[PDB]
């Protein structure tokens, strides 16, 4: 069992960067593919990217491919989503997830 | 992915057998396909299959003789209408179907003896 906590959210300007954090407690996520999702007002949580694992490379939705980067910090039992070249349409609440339903609490990202 | 299922399971007089199928690690996914297969002398034939999502945790609704509930990373399976001749090796195949990356794992098989 793993509790996921997002942070790093806040407001950025168009063209700016934010680094989001998904910190896990309980057990380790060192070996677990961790997904990032975003939810705009009135829509469903939508897949953005998944972290690497021992056997797989990081994966990205084409809407963020090249702009977003997922990295790991095993020592802090944490996954980072580096969000560069932000657009207003990147505005959303961002969630990390493991398994089918183990959502974090989500963090709001606002691009003016 | 690793898939755990029991070595051996006894079916009821009514022809019902239950056993869990669990996988690890619990990679991110939104769509889990579980396939139950029977090993019969070189051939692997499909018994039943379903797709679990966050909203559909109760599967095999389209089968009379297969039931399954999904939780965490564990499907609890129930096969019905088993006969003595249905004694054999039942493999749990687990696939994490979406989003990328795809993962697939195959359990060692559960031997089912029918009373």
């Amino acid at each position: 069992q793993v509790q996921l906590v997002e942070s790093g959210g806040g407001l950025a300007q168009p063209g700016g960067s934010l680094r989001l954090s998904c910190a896990a407690s309980g057990s380790t996520i060192s070996s677990v593919a961790v997904g990032w999702y975003r939810q705009t007002p009135g829509n469903q949580r939508e897949w953005v990217a998944t972290s690497s694992t021992s056997s797989t490379t990081a994966t990205y939705a084409d809407s963020v491919k090249g702009r977003f980067t997922i990295s790991r910090d095993n020592a802090k039992n944490t996954i980072y989503l580096q969000m560069n070249s932000l657009k207003p349409e990147d505005t959303a609440v961002y969630y990390c997830k493991t398994g089918l339903t183990n959502w974090g609490r989500g963090t709001q990202v606002t691009v003016s | 992915i690793q898939v755990t299922q029991p070595s051996v399971v006894l079916a009821s007089s009514h022809g019902v057998a239950s056993f869990p199928c669990e996988y690890s690690p619990s990679h991110n996914t939104d769509e889990v396909r579980v396939t139950v297969l029977r090993q019969t002398n070189d051939q692997m034939t499909e018994v039943c299959a379903t797709t679990f999502t966050e909203k559909n945790t109760v599967g095999f609704l389209d089968y009379p003789f297969c039931s399954g509930t999904f939780n965490e990373s564990r499907v609890n399976l129930t096969i019905q209408g088993l006969r003595a001749v249905d004694t054999g090796l039942y493999l749990c195949k687990v696939e994490l179907m979406y989003p990328p990356p795809y993962f697939v794992g195959m359990g060692n098989g559960t031997q089912i003896y029918v009373i």
